[PDB]
């Protein structure tokens, strides 16, 4: 069970650590989160009190290294380090436990909620998505745009989700354009499977970060390719059985997850309503489909 | 964005442009069967793609051959239209080459789109103008070749005869929809308006009679009451 302290906490800043959330005042004297399960990726997340623009956050794997939070006074934010001295590192968090200065990640031993959020997330598909090979953490905000919002502007800040577009030349085979533009199959298992993702894992990995990315930093671009990845399964009519079945626990997990509060603006209401009741798979999603029925039937 | 009523003239400034209308492309006679059940039965069908500037007409005979063994044919009728739209375009010289199409009907955009992928500077636009382009199978000459198809076929026309010689592509334009608007309105009474004078007649090499200039004034007169008593019937008003 890893542990990412806190040198300090000098502003008032809600932290998020995956779907789990505290309230830090003003120099309160918090030292970070212990007991982080070790086996997924993790997320922690800020919105500062005085400012609520600005979600910000660091996709993080412990075995991967020895990270802190440390904020910086001159660029007004919390910010992930590695620290590179094992022995230093073993010191300041034993300490900090000593004095009970850390909040515990506090899961409930039935609960695979986080696991099944991240079962397909890697962090070195993570690293490709989010460049900055300098730093083995990544750096996320509500307001990153994406490779394909940038096409239609600062490309080292980008987040690079695979570019999936139903009218361009990669989706549609000259000579192919009416079955390619009804039937996805083709743009789903050749170009994107076999071709771009390899295989359906890292295709549901890119899946699943965009949600997350989408749900804790309200990050447009990432609810587009959210939407996107799910529409391209839907509007596929040759789909393996195994992808819609893994389909439907992802889907059904990401919806049991979302605030209720937030489905206005995170949920959209063409891709839902063409998904459950008008593609292919209309009729291969039922769990999500009651899920989505009896907690969102106004989108519907 | 969309052609309306606001940006009308851009139709005859000198950028090539075409007007695409899919209605007449699928069409059948609904009957009953030997067992009381419903059918249908195609007939040949055309599209109408127009260069509303030039008064040149592409018209592609549809041949019922095409539907033979194919299924969801009013989906199909739609992505054959961009098909054979597309191949009309990559026919042409490049500088003949539309720099818009504009479809009659906003169900042909997203066929014409992904057909067109290839030429990504041609803008497809659909319009807010209700034109009156099914009225082209009201034009004896056009049904006639279309008709008598026994194969695909694409026949060249100019659909304004030799009228720019003496009036503007605006006016021609008018002309043109006036007398689609009263063909569609009131057939029968439209054609009787355009042969009521034997002395008036059509040449071998036109589609519309050959009126004088005071004729044609006359005659788009007609056309104009024509419509209006009709729309004093259909609403009571």
């Amino acid at each position: 069970m890893n542990t990412v302290p806190f040198t300090s906490a000098p502003i008032e800043v809600t932290i998020g650590i995956d779907q789990y959330s505290f309230n830090v005042k003003e120099n309160q004297p918090f030292h970070g989160i212990k007991d982080i399960p070790i086996g997924h990726v993790h997320v922690i997340h800020f919105q500062h009190a005085d400012n609520s623009s600005m979600r910000y956050g660091y996709w993080f794997d412990c075995r991967m290294g020895n990270f802190y939070i440390q904020y910086d006074p001159k660029d007004g934010l919390y910010k992930m380090m590695e620290e590179r001295d094992g022995a230093k590192f073993e010191n300041i968090v034993h300490n900090f436990k000593e004095r009970q200065m850390m909040v515990s990640y506090p899961k409930i031993d039935e609960d695979d909620t986080w696991y099944n959020l991240t079962e397909f997330v890697q962090m070195d598909k993570i690293r490709k998505i989010v460049r900055k090979d300098e730093n083995q953490f990544s750096y996320v905000d509500s307001s990153m745009t994406t490779v394909q919002e940038n096409e239609l502007s600062d490309p080292a800040h980008s987040l690079n989700y695979t570019v999936i577009n139903f009218k361009s030349r990669e989706a549609i085979r000259p000579g192919h354009e009416m079955e390619d533009f009804l039937d996805k199959s083709y743009y789903l298992n050749t170009v994107m499977l076999q071709g771009i993702f390899k295989n359906s894992s890292n295709y549901f990995g890119e899946l699943q970060f965009a949600f997350l990315n989408a749900m804790f930093f309200g990050n447009y671009g990432s609810s587009l390719q959210w939407h996107a990845m799910i529409e391209l399964i839907c509007s596929s009519a040759t789909v393996p059985k195994h992808m819609l079945d893994k389909l439907d626990e992802i889907l059904y997990y990401q919806i049991k997850t979302l605030p209720e509060q937030y489905s206005d603006i995170l949920l959209n209401e063409r891709v839902w309503n063409i998904c459950l009741y008008s593609s292919f798979q209309k009729n291969s999603l039922h769990n999500t489909e009651k899920i989505m029925e009896n907690k969102y039937p106004e989108l519907l | 964005g969309a052609m309306n009523s606001s940006n009308y003239a851009e139709l005859f400034n000198n950028d090539i442009k075409l007007f695409v209308d899919d209605t007449n492309v699928y069409r059948v006679t609904v009957h009953k069967t030997f067992e009381g059940n419903v059918a249908t039965k195609a007939i040949n069908g055309c599209i109408f793609t127009l260069n509303p500037k030039t008064g040149h007409l592409f018209l592609k005979i549809i041949h019922t051959s095409v539907w033979a063994g194919q299924k969801r044919l009013s989906q199909l009728a739609k992505w054959k239209t961009a098909e054979e739209v597309s191949a009309l375009v990559r026919s042409l010289p490049k500088e003949e080459q539309p720099k818009q199409i504009i479809v009659t009907r906003k169900a042909m955009l997203d066929p014409l789109e992904v057909h067109m992928l290839d030429f990504p500077n041609i803008a497809i636009r659909p319009t807010e103008l209700r034109l009156p382009f099914s009225a082209a199978m009201s034009i004896d000459k056009l049904s006639d070749v279309v008709m008598k198809a026994t194969e695909p076929q694409m026949v060249l026309f100019n659909i304004y005869d030799d009228w720019l010689d003496r009036i503007s592509s605006y006016t021609a334009f008018s002309r043109l929809t006036l007398l689609l608007r009263a063909l569609k309105t009131n057939e029968e009474s439209a054609k009787m308006i355009l042969l009521s004078d034997p002395t008036i007649t059509i040449k071998s090499y036109h589609l519309w009679p050959s009126f004088t200039d005071e004729q044609w004034i006359t005659i788009e007169s007609q056309m104009r009451d024509l419509i209006l008593t009709e729309y004093g019937r259909k609403y009571n008003v």
